[PDB]
């Protein structure tokens, strides 16, 4: 009865340790995304400094260009603070493999055919870059279910020499009107996240709607 | 006149750096690139006076590109954001004339370009810490 | 011989777990300082944006003031990037209790009397703020051993209603010459870290040298 | 003319905010403070048209100060950097007329001050996320 009491006391503290390792393993992956953010905040802060140095030098030589540089400095600080907010809120970063699963189910529930010819999966992008691409792919199909009025949606995920490109095309009609990049909207927010990551967004509304989201590789 | 090649992967940064150096009366940006390969391709063909070069660039890196332009006579200044293990060492082994922090004032960078052209070598204390 | 082999196999995997908890507990304290940095980068990025908005509005109304604001934006980005560099390098943050121990031993080895009347220890400052104060207290006594030529050094650590104040006074002579805040020096670097934290540095060179380092409380 | 009290703990920020609002032809900063207590002390004594107020301030906080100026008739706009749990709730419970992100453009802030003066209430979507 003493050793059976002592075994239960050790079984209770081993449950607090092998199970408490699963709680502390969450901080290991959060440190991977925090170090990803710190790396690109270094690039962002260097850009703010250099663009301020340039706008200051232009105050007399070209005051209109100085004002243009300062609108750009303000935007870099606004968007790079939006990313800090995202990791201070501890919002879940989705893996591109998991987001591709959800978009197929969202497109099928809305009765839109999903076209996907699987190729080699991206391997040289950061977890933060991959999380941005997931949010962009999720917003792209959300726009196709609500506005496109398309029969099919072709998604491509490609790993190129210096970047990862995701193309999302629907065979519907683009419902946007002149300023299709309005404040607090998905397209503007996609362009902001992609540009913070040093990637890009290109929209081809000829023959439907084709979003091309590119994001760079590491090293 | 001092001709300059700038290699930087960050497009917004590559723009500002080019505009800042161009503003100097005695300097002019003769080429711009986004990878170490663009720097290698340019200095091999055109051969400028000075090659300002980022470290972390996709494709070929700035250290990798310095390692390939070792026997070219082009004065390479390296710029980087974070002091990382092995970067300082790899840069001195390559024979770079300058190793500076990217966000250091334009006045300092412009000075370093003139100093490097007068045979001197300028290295940054912050980039050699621990 | 089977159960003795099996017990050693479990003793080896329990050593990998109870000991590997001590490795993963390092990431818990690093997450506390990363969340401290993200909080004040939020304040720093808000300031860069607002000061850019103001300098842009002043390009025509007062171009000299616009240039002054842009030198200040460049400095905020330079110093706030210096803090990101510090946590990307994983440099050790010293506890103020431990730094007070070292300064007493450094002052005694250099034959300078250490004056300290112990009071209630600061309790409402962040770990990042406390780490900055340690670096400032360490630099203050380093300057007193190398330059002051003082007999005594009085250190005060006070917890005030809205801030923590550290006073470091020596009875030597201030050896500085006009621009006593030179580039890459300790005093300039102390002023930069303290100002990033929304604190302050005041130097009184009348009757020796008195450094007053203040840093705000949280909430 | 719209009189404004600004309460912000960040001194550099308190300066820029004051300069930006002053630049508006129809507004003028009549007081500035670094804690929620300065805001409480000022609006109780002088009573301005609008009270721009930071949340996280040492001493008394902006939410704590809004809670003490609930029955005063002063239009309080709250500004904050991060959307945090309980902040939105505490602000609506206090009866604030505005709840905005600190780094939002000056044009928007100036608009929000004029909108709040015309009885409207402006709240920020980003600050109500999850
Ligand atoms: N794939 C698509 N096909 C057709 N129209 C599209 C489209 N994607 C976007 N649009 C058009 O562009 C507009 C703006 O898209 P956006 O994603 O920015 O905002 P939204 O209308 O979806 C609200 P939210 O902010 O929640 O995304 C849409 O309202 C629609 O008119
Ligand atoms: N407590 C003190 N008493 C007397 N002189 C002092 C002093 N603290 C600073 N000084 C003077 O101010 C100068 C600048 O101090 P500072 O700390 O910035 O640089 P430093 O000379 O100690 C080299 P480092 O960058 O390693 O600190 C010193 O060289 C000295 O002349
Ligand atoms: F990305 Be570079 F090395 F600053
Ligand atoms: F610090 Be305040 F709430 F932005
Ligand atoms: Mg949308
Ligand atoms: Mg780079
Ligand atoms: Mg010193
Ligand atoms: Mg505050």
């Amino acid at each position: 009865i003493k050793l059976r009491k002592e075994i239960e006391r050790l079984e209770e503290k081993l449950e607090d340790a092998n199970e408490r390792i699963a709680e502390l393993v969450k901080l290991e992956e959060r440190q991977r995304i925090a170090r990803d953010l710190h790396d690109t905040l270094g690039q962002k802060l260097s850009l703010i400094g250099l663009k301020s140095d340039l706008a200051r030098k232009l105050i007399y030589k070209d005051p209109e260009q100085a004002a243009r540089e300062l609108k750009s400095v303000q935007q870099t600080a606004r968007t790079s603070l939006n990313e800090v907010r995202k990791i201070v809120s501890s919002m879940k970063g989705i893996r591109l493999k998991d987001e591709l699963i959800n978009i197929k189910q969202i497109l099928e529930a809305a009765d839109i055919m999903f076209i996907y010819e699987e190729e080699k999966w991206p391997e040289n992008i950061s977890l933060l870059n991959e999380n941005i691409l997931s949010m962009c792919l999720k917003e792209a199909v959300t726009n196709v279910v609500k506005h496109s009025q398309a029969k099919t949606c072709r998604v491509d995920i490609q790993q190129l020499w210096k970047e990862v490109v995701i193309t999302v095309s629907d065979d519907g009609t683009f419902k946007g009107e002149e300023n299709s990049f309005s404040k607090g909207h998905g397209l503007l927010g996609m362009r902001e996240r992609l540009e913070f990551a040093n990637g890009s967004l290109h929209i081809d509304t000829e023959n439907g709607t084709k979003l091309t989201m590119a994001i760079p590789n590491n090293s | 006149m001092i001709s300059i090649f700038i290699a930087e992967d960050q497009q917004m940064l590559l723009g500002a750096l080019g505009s800042l150096l161009n503003l100097e009366d005695d300097m002019e940006v003769v080429g711009k690139g986004t990878t170490g390969q663009d720097a290698v391709d340019f200095v091999k063909k055109r051969q400028p006076d000075v090659c300002i070069m980022d470290i972390e660039m996709p494709g070929k890196t700035g250290l990798e590109a310095a390692e390939e332009l070792k026997d070219t006579g082009c004065k390479i200044i390296i710029l980087t954001t974070f002091a990382r293990p092995g970067y300082f060492q790899r840069a001195i082994k390559a024979g770079v004339k300058g190793y500076l922090l990217k966000d250091s004032p334009s006045e300092e960078l412009a000075n370093a370009i003139r100093s490097v052209m007068n045979g001197k070598r300028i290295y940054a204390p912050e980039l050699m810490e621990d």
